[PDB]
């Protein structure tokens, strides 16, 4: 089901997303749909050039070639939505790589909390620099950045999946 | 006369009243992480709030409280609060005429309605999360901050405290009191003023801070210099010298201080 | 088989053969796409890309056989 990106801290959003096979599986299909689209088209021109293989007496039973040619329209509409799927996959892959580089790292979130504990330890002189606040404000920033990135990755990848 | 509740209770009120998102100093996030679990809590929260009476028969909320939430979610001039004492307590002081203050002790949000009586009416609420010590006395001195923040960065990286507090414009009468703040039984707070009179909202570059140590309460009021830098005075924790030390901080904001 | 249509018959056989070759070469990769991560978005889109991948791999599987059976008379 569709989740809520705000109830979950950035630590969990970055954990699921940071660790995985990678987008390499999507691009492996893009280059297979685009390879497939080129063969759906290449075979359409061979079909439309089916005549001429009838030597001389083209005459009699021309119904043979008359019945294979109509499928050249199906090969063009097949080559179309094939190269479209290659674009749908390549879009989601770029949606992932850009969302991963926009997600705050687990190590970043790690180094945030260690700074928050040592501020509690000794903070008297540099206390009008308000480090307690700016260290939490940096967390809520990462909180909202993680929630935003996922909300956008849901739509970016939700529209690449769309197929009328 | 006021009321307290939990973080999950608080957020549900923002959905019927429509105030929206709480200030993130309170860290009041949404309880559930899926609309599939929504009805479970839409029904469990309205069940718990009628037990306290603030939520009426079906969906009507207490007006004396529905006011206290709208002024907190979207205020006009606020004051972030962040208490520290060995466990953290944090809240906000909102104003919209009326003034409503909230505090969250990591699980319980407690709202309360106050007034704009005088500059002296704010020193209790900024000194209630502390340990409520009496004001100490010592020789006042003002040292640069961006260099003073470098001092605390050494202490936290393994440095001795008695051989550095002398490498300043430190007096002799104030070395005993600044030695008691780097101990166990001590508490402080950081105050950040904010205003929302624009398409955006703004806070202050720096903040006021009071410390209730063993030697006594200590005021730490900053002030702008000529070169854009910040210098902070270390004076006594006078409940009346703080009321002026804060309107100073509010003056840094384009909406100016609250009242003369 | 007719007389002069032998050349035409061998051609459509080379067409269905050329398709099935490139159709099965790219079949196990368009239908088996794994989510780049564990998050629920990657899981939902990797399932959909496999869904519309298998459906396309069987509809075009019938279409190739529908093409070979055009010369029935």
């Amino acid at each position: 089901a569709a989740p809520i990106w705000m109830a979950s801290p950035p630590e969990v959003h970055s954990a699921l997303l940071s660790n995985g096979p990678g987008p390499g599986s999507l691009v492996a299909a893009a280059t297979a749909w685009s390879q497939l689209s080129a063969e759906y088209a290449s075979t359409a021109a061979e079909l439309s050039g089916l005549l001429g293989a009838v030597p001389g007496w083209a005459w009699s039973a021309e119904w043979y070639v008359a019945a294979h040619l109509p499928y050249v329209a199906w090969l063009t509409q097949a080559s179309a939505d094939a190269a479209g799927a290659a674009a749908q996959h390549e879009a989601a892959a770029a949606a992932y790589t850009t969302a991963l580089a926009a997600m705050p790292t687990l190590a970043e979130l790690a180094a945030n909390h260690v700074i928050h504990t040592v501020l509690v330890a000794t903070n008297f002189f540099g206390i009008n620099t308000i480090p307690i606040t700016l260290n939490e404000a940096d967390y809520v920033r990462m909180w909202l950045q993680a929630a935003a990135v996922m909300g956008l990755y849901q739509a970016a990848s939700g529209a690449a999946l769309a197929s009328a | 006369n006021a009321v307290e509740l939990t973080v999950e209770n608080a957020w549900f009120i923002a959905e019927m009243v429509g105030a929206g998102t709480f200030p993130w100093v309170l860290a009041i996030t949404t309880p559930y992480s899926d609309e599939a679990q929504r009805s479970a809590f839409f029904a469990r929260q309205r069940d718990e709030l009628t037990q306290l009476g603030l939520l009426s028969s079906d969906g009507v909320v207490n007006p004396a409280v529905a006011e206290w939430i709208k002024v907190v979610c979207f205020p006009e001039r606020w004051l972030d609060l962040r208490y520290v004492g060995p466990d953290l307590l944090r809240g906000i002081v909102a104003q919209s005429f009326n003034t409503v203050v909230a505090l969250r002790n990591a699980q319980l949000v407690t709202f309360t309605a106050m007034d704009i009586d005088d500059p002296r009416a704010l020193v209790p609420v900024l000194g209630v999360g502390l340990s409520a010590r009496p004001p100490a006395r010592f020789e006042e001195f003002s040292m640069p901050m961006r260099v003073g923040a470098r001092a605390d960065e050494r202490l936290r990286s393994g440095e001795s405290l008695d051989e550095v507090l002398d490498y300043l414009g430190i007096p002799v009468s104030a070395r005993p009191v600044v030695q008691a703040v780097f101990s166990g039984p001590r508490s402080y707070v950081e105050i950040v003023a904010g205003c929302n009179r624009d398409g955006e909202h703004t806070t202050t570059d720096v903040g006021l801070s009071i410390v209730d140590t063993t030697a006594g309460r200590v005021l730490v009021s900053p002030s702008r210099a000529f070169d854009g830098e910040w210098v902070s005075t270390f004076s006594a924790g006078t409940p009346f010298a703080t009321a002026v030390a804060i309107d100073q901080l509010i003056a840094n904001l384009p909406d100016g201080q609250w009242f003369p | 088989v007719p007389e002069g249509l032998a050349a035409a018959s061998a051609a459509v056989e080379a067409l269905t053969a050329r398709l099935a070759a490139a159709h099965a070469s790219a079949a196990p990769v368009i239908t088996a796409v794994v989510p780049p991560a564990a998050d629920p978005v990657s899981l939902q889109t990797a399932a959909g890309f496999s869904a519309q991948g298998v459906e396309h791999a069987v509809v075009t599987a019938e279409g190739v056989e529908e093409l070979g059976r055009a010369g029935v008379g």
